[PDB]
């Protein structure tokens, strides 16, 4: 596959980890009774564990050959998901950070003592700032459009 | 010595004068601001470059300047 | 006219470790002066407290610096007026503050500028133009 | 008890129970070094002769044959080879300091103030002499500490 | 100007001991002296390159000289496999009696050490074979270096002084450099390996005494003046030719095969000596570029003049750089050292994957410490060449001259530039450290298959491109199809395709998650480190916190505790700060490189193709677990051959940990308290007599900088080397 | 008063701690031995050309003539050496 | 062992003793 790889739903040291995994939780859970807490504690660790497995299985990840899930983020798009969707997603929220972060420092910038609403958050000011963010692309575009973005 | 330099940016309020630990400089009259006074600096023999002078001085860009250079026993501040 | 020297009695001290040593045998040293209106402790620009006398009152020291920080002392807390010189191993005394008779924070006539450029420090030129010149930029 | 050096109190130095003693200032005015108007050669042959004695004892009980045979041997030959190196220092630090007609930098004052001849240990030749003396001095005094441990 | 500094009355007149210092450190800073001239100052600088040279060639000649005295060459070149190479005889009255032993090794009769260098397999491949040779070499380096220093001190005499005008004549030095120092010298060298290396690698004998009546090829010079040249890479030696015998030797002597002779697992001397004969070509046609005395050539002045884009996106273009460049020897300097500095990288890069020399790539050690010594030579070159950039600015920069020009614009948004390195500085560490942790983590919590481990495809897709076939990527040499590798099929891919498809060599060795981690620390290295430079270079003319400081200098200790603070504002410290920065990445280089050739050679690179993806896996599986042998080279119970390397791992450690004295603490606290030294010193009976000629004083601002700076590095070098060697040799890989 | 310009030697304290110009307290005949025996090592230029080369020489004797009971590295490898870590 | 004998002490003792001494002489002269 992909890198000399093999998906991990085939990979058998894949296979092997979860099973030496479960097996390393399995000694501690046969030092407690069943129905006790560290019981049912170490037994929810142990589903958690089939869960992840089986799911990185079905997600069509690639493994090495040391049973590892490997992302490929050149552009594939088998592997959308281990790059390039979760990135829009984080440049989205960066972005969304910083234009409000920039609309506050904007619209205290004429106030009298400017630093006063830097040491003491406006949460009025802010509560009304932190909705611009959803548009950033569209306000950030529009502001370069005319002049607004960037000073001379 | 050091050398000390004045530069007539100066608004000769004495600030340098009275901060030198060795007594290098002095207020000379001045035609140039409205103090009509400027700085000077005639015993760099004795400065040691400390350069509180320089800490004193409220020109955007300092009226005062020190350039550290050859080293004496007064320039180095030895007492022995 | 610059003040004189004599043999004027120290300030009451039991001695340290700060004083002088071999630069003053062989170099140079110095001693600051003073009149003070009563007998009052203040302290030894070297370490401890001494009492000065009232009246005159000499003090040797091996530094100018010493000298100018004890004599700013002496203006401020004691309000007392103060000279020092410079003394070298041949006897030959050297006057040296206040120089003109006056402290150099107040402008006083006859002083003449030392070390002045007519110019702001951001004209000095680029050093390649004062290469293999003997002068700094800060020179000229 | 504990007075200002000589009732200056503005000399950087104190006149304590060690500094000034009488039977401190008798010991250290006795010390061939303080002897200033005596020869500065036989200074050094005394000097030589109580360093170099001094020597034999750590290099030969400590080196590195200190357990064997050949140990008294070498350790006064290190002994001889350390009182070779330090004469090389005494010469240079001479050559250096002092010059061929320059006038003893000793003080020319006493405790009392009165004005004396000043210790010519501290010239050329005074100089000179004395490194002369601590390395004749020296190399005898390490055989004579050969002499009376391994003979 | 009576003492000591001859060339600085201002430090002749120092009454401290920090005249000494100051002395020896400015001694080579030629244009700081007093009364320098320009024509000295080149007349210096050209002295001053023969006795280099001299130095250089007295250096090799004693290396030669030492092997033939008391190396084991001669067996060495017997077999090359089973002989631990020496350097040269050990002789200290220290050593003990088990020390004496554990050193005596190779064929030797006294305790030896081992050589690391490379030179055995070097001097052998070239073809020297007896101790004669040696000794005949050293006399002829020896001859070099005096012949070296004839040269320097002539030119240092008045009828033999050039002229600046000499100096500045840049289109007649490059045509001579370009044809005849490089040119003429590789096609020297081409004749060496046709007339003496290759017949050696064939089991002749070719020397000055015979070389005149044996042929190179039996066809003689026939096939090159009749344009025949096919000729001469006719008859190849045999894939199983055994170097040094002519068992399986053919005749060639030019050929273009790729990849490696097989046994000895190093590049085709036949190859070598083409690619000396084909780059020699093109030296000395590109030799005649440059206008001198015959009415052809080009100005480079001119050049660089017409090279202005209409549109003027760069202002005026490079106009005026011919007289900024040929007029400043930091400018000269800075290019040279940049230069110098990547081609140092190259061949440490090149020599590992591509070795020249037989019988080397099996020397493990010998490769390790041949990659780490010019990966750090390579690193401080190239701080150098930004120190050099930013003297260039204070000392040289005429802005006039340069107005609006390419180099005057650098300057007019260094902000932007600046503040992009700062970007790229940030983003890298931020992600590449976040990445290790993370992976840290999921190892710390036993769930190792959360790790996040990109596969490093695009240098993958590369390796694919080049012919490895590891990753199914298919293209260009690695297709079936594609007209690049039909075009080279009958030519150099098979034995190209060959070695790089074999995975015990180190050509294009296979890359996985922990090749791509390792290498954005080490993109993350060189974006700090230039960060640094390149601020230092900008701001050195002045900044907003000193908009004057080219009036102080490239080195200065501050401008003082005014303005909020000014500590380690010279364009000299941000060099200082960047030495950090430069030995922290090219640490993180060699490690890379030696754990992952130490587990190559082991015969398991999964150790680190698992362990390297987290950082424990570093400190453990790399540092903890090979220190094993070298900490044990003495211990309670004895020492062995390890012993050097242990006892200077920890003096590399303690050189280290000193130099931290002089980063931290500073020159006040020490002042002070030398005071007080002075003061006992003077009211010491006995010592009163002895009296300092030189006023004791706390090392400068600057100084302490220095000394703390090559402490550190002195400290961080010996220590890796040790380990390096140590853990190499104690098992050879 | 401890300042005076006529004696600037009593000012600074430039006084002899410990020296005592007490005539020679040695045995007088004793000294016409150490003074012309001592004698020839009492130039400074001579002698350090006395000190460097005797030195140099002796040195050089010494460790040229050091036997291999003293130096295990002239007594050299006694044991038998073992190979290479690779058949080396 | 019949010249490392020789050369090891003359260039580990003696140089470095003639060298730091001239060099003391020549930093300290006027
Ligand atoms: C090193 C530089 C580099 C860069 C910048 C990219 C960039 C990209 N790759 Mg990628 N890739 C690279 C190296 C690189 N690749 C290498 C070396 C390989 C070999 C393994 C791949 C294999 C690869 C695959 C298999 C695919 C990508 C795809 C993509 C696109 C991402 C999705 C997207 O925005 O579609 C927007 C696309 C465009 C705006 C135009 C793309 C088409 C033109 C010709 C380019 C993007 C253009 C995907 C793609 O193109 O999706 C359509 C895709 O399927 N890449
Ligand atoms: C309004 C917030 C804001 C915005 C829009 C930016 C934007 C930028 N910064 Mg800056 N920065 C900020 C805050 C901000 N910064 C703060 C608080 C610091 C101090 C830690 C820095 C320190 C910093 C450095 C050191 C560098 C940048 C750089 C940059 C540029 C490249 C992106 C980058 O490196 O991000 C980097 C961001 C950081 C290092 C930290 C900022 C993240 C904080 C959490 C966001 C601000 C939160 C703020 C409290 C929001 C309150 C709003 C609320 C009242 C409504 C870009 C112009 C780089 C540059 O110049 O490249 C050209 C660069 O080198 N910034
Ligand atoms: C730690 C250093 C050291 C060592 C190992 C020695 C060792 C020695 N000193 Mg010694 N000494 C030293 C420092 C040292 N000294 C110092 C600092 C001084 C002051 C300058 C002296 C002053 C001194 C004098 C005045 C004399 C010695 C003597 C001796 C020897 C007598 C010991 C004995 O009985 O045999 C050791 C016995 C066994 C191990 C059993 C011995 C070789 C004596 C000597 O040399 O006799 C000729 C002697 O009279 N010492
Ligand atoms: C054919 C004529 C000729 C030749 C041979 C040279 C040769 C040289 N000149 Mg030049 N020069 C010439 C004409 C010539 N010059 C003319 C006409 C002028 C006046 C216009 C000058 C003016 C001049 C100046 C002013 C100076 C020189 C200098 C030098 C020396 C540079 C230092 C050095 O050794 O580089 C060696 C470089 C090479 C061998 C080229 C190789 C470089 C690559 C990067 C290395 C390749 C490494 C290779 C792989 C090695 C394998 C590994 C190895 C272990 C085997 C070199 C000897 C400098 C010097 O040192 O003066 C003493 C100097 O300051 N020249
Ligand atoms: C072609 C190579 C080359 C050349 C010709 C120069 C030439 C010059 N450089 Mg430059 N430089 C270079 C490479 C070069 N450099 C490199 C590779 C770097 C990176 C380190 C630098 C970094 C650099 C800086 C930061 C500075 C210079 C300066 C100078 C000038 C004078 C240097 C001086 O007097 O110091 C003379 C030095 C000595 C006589 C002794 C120095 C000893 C060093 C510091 C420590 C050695 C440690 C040693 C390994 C100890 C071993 C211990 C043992 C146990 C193993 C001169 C113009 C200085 C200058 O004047 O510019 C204005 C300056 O400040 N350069
Ligand atoms: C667990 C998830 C995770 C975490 C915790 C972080 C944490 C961080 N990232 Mg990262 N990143 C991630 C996932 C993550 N990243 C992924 C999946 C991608 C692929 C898209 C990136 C791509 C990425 C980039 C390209 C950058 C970061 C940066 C940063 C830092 C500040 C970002 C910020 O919001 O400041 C708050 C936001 C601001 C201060 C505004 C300025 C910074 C944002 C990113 C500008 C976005 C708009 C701009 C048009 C898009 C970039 C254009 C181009 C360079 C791609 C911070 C250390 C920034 C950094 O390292 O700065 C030095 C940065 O530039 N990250
Ligand atoms: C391991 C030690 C270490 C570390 C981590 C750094 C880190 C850094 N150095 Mg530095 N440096 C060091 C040693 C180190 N240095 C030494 C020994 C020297 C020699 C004096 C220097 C000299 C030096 C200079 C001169 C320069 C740097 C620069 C940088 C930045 C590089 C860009 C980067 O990675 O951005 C990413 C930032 C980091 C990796 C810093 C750590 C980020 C942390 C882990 C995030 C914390 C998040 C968490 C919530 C915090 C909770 C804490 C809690 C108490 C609240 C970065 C801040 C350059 C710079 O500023 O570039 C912009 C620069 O110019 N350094
Ligand atoms: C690199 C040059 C070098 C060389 C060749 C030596 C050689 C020697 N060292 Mg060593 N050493 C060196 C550097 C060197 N050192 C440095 C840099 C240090 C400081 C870290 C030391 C610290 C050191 C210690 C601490 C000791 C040695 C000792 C020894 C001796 C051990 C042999 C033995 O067992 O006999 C032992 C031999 C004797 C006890 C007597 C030998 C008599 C000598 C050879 C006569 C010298 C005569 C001559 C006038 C000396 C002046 C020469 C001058 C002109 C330069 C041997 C002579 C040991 C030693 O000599 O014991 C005292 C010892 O204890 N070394
Ligand atoms: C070129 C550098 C070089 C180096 C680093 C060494 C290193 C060494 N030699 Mg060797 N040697 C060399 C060249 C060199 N050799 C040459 C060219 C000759 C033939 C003339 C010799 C002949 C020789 C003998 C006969 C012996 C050594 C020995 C030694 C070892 C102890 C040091 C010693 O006694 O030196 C001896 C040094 C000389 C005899 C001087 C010749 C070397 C040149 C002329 C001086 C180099 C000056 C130097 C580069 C200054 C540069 C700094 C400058 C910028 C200020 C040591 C491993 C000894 C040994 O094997 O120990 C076991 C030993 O017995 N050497
Ligand atoms: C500051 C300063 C300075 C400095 C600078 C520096 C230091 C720099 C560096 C720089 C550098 C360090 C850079 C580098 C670069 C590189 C490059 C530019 C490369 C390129 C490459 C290429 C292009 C390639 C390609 C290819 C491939 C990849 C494959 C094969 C084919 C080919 C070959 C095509 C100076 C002196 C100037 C002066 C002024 C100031
Ligand atoms: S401080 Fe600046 S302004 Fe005030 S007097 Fe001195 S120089 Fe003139």
């Amino acid at each position: 596959d992909i890198a000399g790889l093999t998906p991990c739903k085939d990979s058998k040291q894949f296979a092997k980890r979860e099973k030496q995994s479960i097996k390393k939780l399995e000694s501690s859970l046969k030092l407690y009774a069943p129905d006790s807490a560290p019981a049912l504690a170490i037994n929810a660790t142990i589903e958690k564990t089939k869960r992840r497995f089986d799911n990185y299985g079905k997600q069509g990840l690639l493994c090495g050959a040391d049973g590892l899930p490997h992302l490929i983020v050149s552009g594939d798009q088998r592997h959308w998901g281990e790059f390039i969707t979760p990135g829009i997603l984080f440049l989205y929220i960066a972005g969304w950070i910083g234009w409000v972060g920039r609309s506050y420092l904007i619209a205290i910038r004429d106030d009298k003592k400017p630093t006063q609403k830097e040491i003491i958050i406006d949460v009025p000011l802010a509560t009304r700032l932190v909705f611009r963010g959803f548009s950033w692309p569209i306000a950030a575009y529009r502001e370069l459009l005319n002049g607004e973005l960037v000073a001379k | 010595s050091h050398s000390v330099k004045i530069y007539d940016t100066c608004i000769g309020c004495t600030q340098c004068v009275r901060a030198c630990p060795t007594d290098v400089l002095e207020m000379i009259p001045w035609g140039g601001c409205k103090a009509k006074q400027i700085a000077s600096a005639p015993r760099t023999e004795d400065c040691v470059g400390c350069k509180r002078c320089e800490s004193a001085c409220p020109t955007d860009f300092l009226s005062v300047r020190v350039y550290l250079w050859h080293e004496t026993t007064r320039s180095m501040g030895l007492a022995y | 006219p610059p003040e004189l020297d004599p043999n004027t009695p120290s300030p009451i001290f039991g001695g340290s470790t700060g004083g002088l040593l071999r630069k003053a045998q062989v170099e140079e040293f110095y001693v600051i002066t003073w009149e003070s209106p009563k007998e009052q402790i203040f302290e030894m620009p070297t370490g401890g407290a001494a009492i000065m006398r009232e009246g005159p009152n000499l003090l040797k020291l091996a530094r100018k610096e010493q000298c100018l920080a004890l004599g700013t002392r002496l203006r401020s807390k004691y309000k007392i007026k103060y000279q020092f010189y410079r003394v070298f191993p041949s006897g030959e005394v050297q006057y040296l503050h206040p120089k003109d008779g006056v402290y150099p924070e107040k402008v006083n006539p006859g002083r003449q500028g030392v070390g002045v450029n007519f110019r702001s420090i951001g004209k000095n030129v680029s050093p390649i133009e004062v290469k293999f010149t003997g002068k700094q930029p800060y020179d000229l | 008890v504990v007075q200002p050096i000589n009732g200056d109190p503005f000399i950087g130095s104190l006149e304590t129970p060690v500094t000034s003693s009488p039977l401190v200032a008798w010991y250290l005015s006795n010390l061939p070094g303080y002897r200033t108007a005596v020869n500065p050669l036989l200074r050094g042959i005394e000097v030589g002769l109580a360093h170099g004695f001094l020597l034999v004892g750590p290099f030969v009980k400590a080196g590195p044959l200190r357990n064997t045979e050949i140990a008294g041997q070498a350790g006064s030959l290190a002994a001889g080879g350390l009182v070779v190196i330090l004469s090389i220092c005494l010469t240079i630090y001479g050559i250096s300091s002092f010059n061929e007609g320059d006038p003893s930098t000793a003080p020319s004052l006493t405790l009392t103030g009165r004005k004396k001849q000043p210790d010519q240990l501290q010239t050329a030749d005074g100089w000179a002499k004395f490194t002369g003396g601590f390395f004749f001095g020296g190399i005898s005094g390490v055989i004579w500490a050969f002499f009376l441990l391994y003979v | 100007a009576l003492r000591f500094p001859r060339f600085s009355q201002g430090l002749a007149q120092d009454p401290t001991t920090r005249r000494i210092w100051f002395g020896i450190a400015t001694a080579h800073d030629f244009e700081s002296h007093d009364d320098i001239t320009e024509g000295r100052l080149y007349q210096n600088i050209f002295a001053s390159h023969f006795g280099q040279l001299a130095i250089i060639f007295l250096w090799t000649s004693g290396n030669l000289f030492h092997v033939a005295w008391q190396g084991n060459f001669e067996a060495w070149v017997q077999d090359p496999l089973h002989v631990r190479p020496i350097a040269h005889a050990i002789w200290d009255p220290h050593f003990g009696q088990p020390a004496v032993e554990a050193f005596t090794r190779g064929g030797a009769l006294g305790p030896v050490n081992i050589a690391y260098s490379g030179v055995y397999q070097w001097w052998y491949t070239i073809g020297l074979r007896t101790n004669e040779d040696l000794y005949t070499g050293a006399i002829f380096l020896l001859f070099l270096s005096f012949i070296s220093l004839l040269a320097g001190w002539l030119h240092l005499q008045p009828k033999w002084k050039p002229s600046v005008s000499w100096f500045k004549n840049a289109e007649s030095r490059l045509n001579h450099h370009l044809s005849g120092l490089f040119g003429v010298s590789s096609l020297a060298w081409a004749g060496h390996l046709v007339h003496v290396a290759i017949p050696g690698s064939r089991g002749e004998y070719v020397r000055w005494n015979n070389f005149l009546s044996v042929l190179p090829h039996p066809q003689g010079l026939g096939p090159l003046f009749t344009g025949q040249w096919n000729l001469y890479a006719q008859n190849p030696d045999s894939s199983n030719h055994l170097f040094s015998t002519s068992q399986g030797a053919g005749t060639a002597i030019l050929t273009l095969l790729g990849g490696f002779h097989p046994q000895t697992q190093s590049l085709w001397l036949t190859d070598m000596a083409h690619h000396h004969l084909a780059i020699a070509i093109l030296f000395l046609i590109g030799g005649h570029m440059y206008r001198t005395n015959f009415g052809i050539g080009h100005s480079i002045k001119y050049i660089l003049e017409a090279h202005i884009p209409p549109g003027g996106r760069l202002g005026r273009g490079h106009k005026g750089l011919y007289d900024t460049i040929n007029n400043s020897i930091h400018f000269q300097l800075g290019l040279a050292l940049a230069s110098l500095g990547v081609i140092t990288s190259l061949v440490a890069q090149h020599m590992y994957s591509l070795p020249a020399y037989a019988f080397i790539a099996q020397d493990f050690t010998t490769q390790a410490a041949l990659y780490t010594h010019h990966q750090y030579i390579a690193g401080f070159i190239m701080t150098g060449a930004f120190a050099h950039g930013a003297i260039f600015f204070i000392r040289d920069y005429n802005p006039e001259q340069n107005a609006d020009n390419v180099l005057a614009r650098m300057l007019e948004h260094k902000e932007a530039i600046i503040s992009h390195l700062s970007w790229a500085s940030l983003f890298l560490g931020f992600h590449t450290l976040g990445l290790y942790v993370h992976n840290d983590v999921m190892l710390a919590f036993g769930t190792p298959e959360k790790q996040i481990l990109i596969e490093p495809i695009f240098a993958q897709w590369i390796q694919s491109a080049h012919g490895k076939t590891s990753y199914g990527f298919d293209v260009l040499l690695s297709s079936t199809n594609s007209p690049a590798l039909n075009a080279g099929r009958s030519i150099w891919l098979p034995g190209w395709l060959n070695a790089i498809n074999e995975n015990s060599n180190s050509l294009f060795l296979t890359i996985g998650p922990g090749d791509f981690l390792v290498h954005h620390a080490i993109a993350l290295g060189l974006h700090t480190t230039t960060l640094i430079l390149v601020k230092g270079a900008l701001d050195a003319r002045g900044s907003k916190l000193m908009p004057d400081k080219k009036d102080f200098g490239y080195s200065f200790p501050c401008d003082g505790p005014g303005r909020g603070g000014t500590c380690d504002i010279s364009a000299w410290d941000a060099f200082y700060l960047a030495v950090f920065w430069m030995l922290n990445t090219i640490g993180w280089v060699t490690f890379y490189w030696h754990w992952k050739h130490i587990t190559l050679w082991q015969g398991n690179v999964s150790q680190f193709n698992e362990s390297s993806t987290y950082l424990m896996g570093w400190l453990r599986d790399y540092l903890w677990l090979n220190s094993s042998q070298l900490i044990n080279g003495y211990n309670p119970f004895g020492m062995n051959s390890l012993s050097v390397w242990a006892w200077m791992f920890l003096f590399g450690h303690l050189v280290w940990a000193t130099g931290f004295m002089f980063l931290i603490s500073w020159r006040g606290y020490w002042q002070e308290l030398i005071e007080t030294l002075a003061w006992a010193h003077e009211r010491t009976p006995l010592a009163n007599l002895i009296r300092w000629r030189d006023k004791p004083v706390a090392l400068s601002i600057v100084q302490a900088r220095l000394v703390g700076l090559v402490h550190f590095s002195v400290g961080y070098i010996f220590t890796y080397a040790a380990f390096l060697i140590a853990s190499t040799s104690g098992k050879f890989g | 008063v401890y300042f005076d310009l006529e004696d600037l030697g009593n000012t600074t304290g430039q006084w002899d701690l410990y020296g005592s110009d007490a005539p020679s307290p040695y045995n007088s005949l004793q000294s016409k031995f150490f003074e012309t025996f001592a004698a020839p090592f009492t130039k400074r230029g001579l002698l350090l050309k006395f000190l460097i080369l005797g030195g140099g020489s002796t040195l050089a004797y010494f460790s040229a003539t050091a036997s291999g009971d003293i130096l295990p590295i002239k007594k050299g490898p006694q044991l038998p050496p073992q190979l290479g870590p690779r058949l080396g | 062992i019949n010249l490392p004998s020789l050369f090891v002490p003359l260039v580990g003792l003696l140089f470095p003793a003639v060298a730091m001494a001239s060099l003391f002489l020549h930093v300290e002269k006027r």
